[PDB]
């Protein structure tokens, strides 16, 4: 609601996706302009710290890893080319660059600290490749096939709570949840309801709740929330949030309480929070 | 149509059926229930529905629907408690709800100390989702 | 108490000489007289908030059919059925003007395909046959 600092980000054309650091001094952002730039806010104050292009096409998804690893930082792009950054004394150089792609890289989102530095990249030819640092040597990596049948447009991890599970949306109109077994990353459910494209998935990181909850935006606007009362059971019950009129893009959960911001080609942010009855309710509109 | 509980809101209106109405000695209960029937219909509804402090201003236009209406309406925090005082059959959800006491759903002060009294007086039939 | 209600008026008259298409405030208004009942100026206010919506579309929809007035009946109900902000029902009053100008036989069915144990619309596609077959 109150305005702080408004950055300038020196910027050549539409900025696709942001993602601020751990505690809150950093926003990465990526562009269409082949260039991932590292901005310093700190106490209202616009810095550009590093300017990193090492991609061919434009850039989708920027992520930023725990604390703990470092500063690491990883950018999926156009060009099949996952490339992961790493700061050292100041100067951000190309520690990584996973190619085993043969399209679009969409996304890249890292797993909770506790499982290790795991890292799921989802891309256009239906296929999720889990790098994984173990600390000495390079990274292994391990490619699901076939994910979907069309391909997949976005990942997320689950809260660990430790059983290695993520979700998956693709353009196969299902939203599909993975699950490691003996080491092997394995289907574990197909959830449907969508008609058309799934945008983006986002698991909610669950505080304090037995339950998980799942959204799922889609191209033809209905948003869903996906909830398990018992891991266990496995069983996943929808519920509709809103039927947007435009194309919903990507959905946010908030870390400490659970407030989902949807954004829809309407270019409007709408904040939906849950009542203690059950029912969601819209609490703002925050426009472009 | 003499009703000579027009004008009176809905506390006012349940105060009248306790003295006036009913004998002097009388339970709570019954009144509460006998209210309750009055703005449930009969045979005219001359009891006033019971409406949060918030909500009065405009009472919704009950436009030959009333009931349509009232399933979706809150009812503030005090009808309910009467009712968990007298038994131990009703919505501990509904009795906790931001909204009742403040339109917006972000303050929860109020909520939470009144779930630590209720969890004091044995009744915790909340889930522990809602709980969390 | 007659005193918010007025005070009611007056936030709506600043809201509608403000914003002065105001559908939204003028409606307020309009249901304010139709609590009230002044059957010129509501039907009026409603008016200018269905033209320039199910509350103002059945108000038209209902004054015109008490009136006698298919004319206003069928505008109002045609209009607010293909725009449909939320309407369901005034398609039969349209499926009654269209019986009383052949042209029912769309309504008709509409009806038919809503409500399979309809009598009323059965009766009224069984004349519209009667002068269309």
């Amino acid at each position: 609601v109150s305005v702080i600092n408004t950055v300038d980000t020196s910027h050549e054309d539409m900025i696709h996706d942001a993602q601020m650091d751990y505690y809150g001094i950093r926003l990465a952002t990526c562009s269409s302009d082949r260039s991932v730039k590292i901005f310093d806010v700190k106490n209202g104050g616009q810095i550009l710290i590093a300017d990193l292009r090492g991609h061919e096409g434009p850039v989708w998804q920027v992520a930023w890893a725990h604390p703990m690893y470092g500063n690491i930082l990883a950018s999926c792009s156009y060009d099949r080319k996952v490339i992961i950054w790493k700061e050292e004394n100041g100067t951000w150089e190309k520690t990584y660059e996973y190619t085993g792609h043969d399209s679009s890289v969409n996304s890249v989102c890292w797993a909770p600290h506790d499982f290790g530095l795991l890292l799921a990249c989802g891309s256009s030819d239906g296929a999720i490749s889990i790098l994984t640092y173990t600390g000495d040597g390079p990274w292994e990596v391990k490619k699901i096939s076939n994910a979907h049948t069309i391909g997949c447009n976005a990942v997320s991890w689950a809260p660990s709570v430790y059983i290695k599970r993520f979700v998956s949306g693709g353009c196969d109109n299902l939203v599909k949840i993975w699950r490691e077994e003996d080491g092997q990353w394995k289907e574990d459910q197909k959830l449907e309801a969508h008609s058309d494209w799934v945008r983006d998935v986002a698991w909610a990181p669950s505080i304090g709740l037995p339950t998980s909850t799942i959204a799922s935006c889609s191209q033809d606007g209905r948003v869903y929330i996906w909830t398990s009362d018992d891991a266990a059971t496995n069983c996943w019950t929808p519920k509709l949030l809103h039927k947007f009129n435009d194309v919903v893009w990507h959905v946010s959960w908030s870390i400490t309480a659970n407030i989902l911001a949807v954004s829809g080609g309407d270019n409007k942010v709408t904040l939906w929070k849950e009542s203690v009855d059950g029912q969601w309710a819209c609490i703002s509109d925050v426009n472009k | 149509s003499i009703n000579v509980c027009s004008q009176l809101d809905w506390k006012r209106t349940l105060a009248v059926h306790l003295w006036y109405m009913l004998p002097p000695t009388a339970t709570i209960a019954q009144a509460l229930r006998l209210y309750e029937r009055a703005f449930q219909e009969h045979g005219e509804p001359y009891a006033c529905y019971p409406l949060p402090p918030y909500l009065e201003d405009c009472s919704i236009s009950l436009g030959d629907e009333p009931s349509a209406k009232f399933s979706s309406l809150q009812r503030d925090v005090c009808v309910h408690l009467l009712k968990l005082y007298s038994e131990r059959q009703y919505d501990l959800c509904q009795l906790l709800d931001p909204s009742s006491v403040t339109p917006d759903p972000l303050d929860y002060r109020l909520s939470w100390h009144l779930w630590m009294v209720l969890q004091a007086l044995n009744y915790t039939h909340l889930s522990e989702h809602r709980q969390g | 108490s007659k005193a918010e209600i007025q005070r009611y008026v007056e936030n709506a008259q600043n809201s509608a000489s403000s914003p002065r298409e105001k559908s939204m405030k003028g409606f307020l208004f309009a249901r304010l007289y139709y609590e009230a009942k002044e059957y010129e100026l509501a039907k009026r206010s409603v008016s200018s908030y269905i033209s320039v919506d199910p509350k103002a579309h059945r108000f038209l929809g209902q004054l015109f059919e008490i009136e006698g007035n298919v004319e206003k009946a069928v505008g109002c109900y045609k209009r607010s059925l293909e725009l449909n902000p939320t309407q369901k029902d005034l398609t039969l009053r349209i499926a009654e003007l269209i019986c009383t100008l052949g042209r029912a036989e769309y309504w008709v069915e509409r009806a038919s395909k809503l409500f399979p144990g309809s009598p009323e619309i059965y009766r009224l596609k069984e004349q519209l046959l009667s002068s269309q077959g």
